């Protein structure tokens, strides 16, 4: 939970899973598993992120 | 010997008239394994060449 990510100085984040296939033409076997690509930080309704327990805000740039 | 005659009258009734079409079908013969490459046989499964 968000309060946990602050108490333990962790990151409030979500896990990105994708299916990946790996074909070995030596054996012609196609093996597919659900691969865990990594973590994606999640945003609170107040527009803030929790990274290593620190509340962070991404401001807008004009270019 | 691979037959250059693959039976595909099973596809279409072979109409009396055929208009010129932009589309065109093709039959491609495909040797699944390379020249001199091994074909490994898994038990109880047949090898398609």
């Amino acid at each position: 939970k968000e309060r946990d990510a602050v108490y333990e100085s962790l990151t409030y984040s979500s896990e990105l899973y994708v299916s990946a296939g790996l074909i070995w033409k030596t054996n012609r076997n196609m093996q597919e598993q659900r691969i865990f690509i990594g973590n994606i930080p999640l945003m609170n309704s107040l527009g803030t992120f929790i990274v290593n327990g620190i509340y962070r805000v991404v401001i807008n740039q004009i270019l | 010997e691979i037959a250059d005659s693959i039976n595909l009258a099973t596809l279409f009734p072979k109409d009396l008239f055929r208009e010129k079409d932009n589309i065109q079908l093709r039959v491609f013969n495909y040797i699944l394994y390379g020249n001199g490459k091994p074909t490994r046989g898994i038990s109880d499964t047949s090898i398609q060449l």
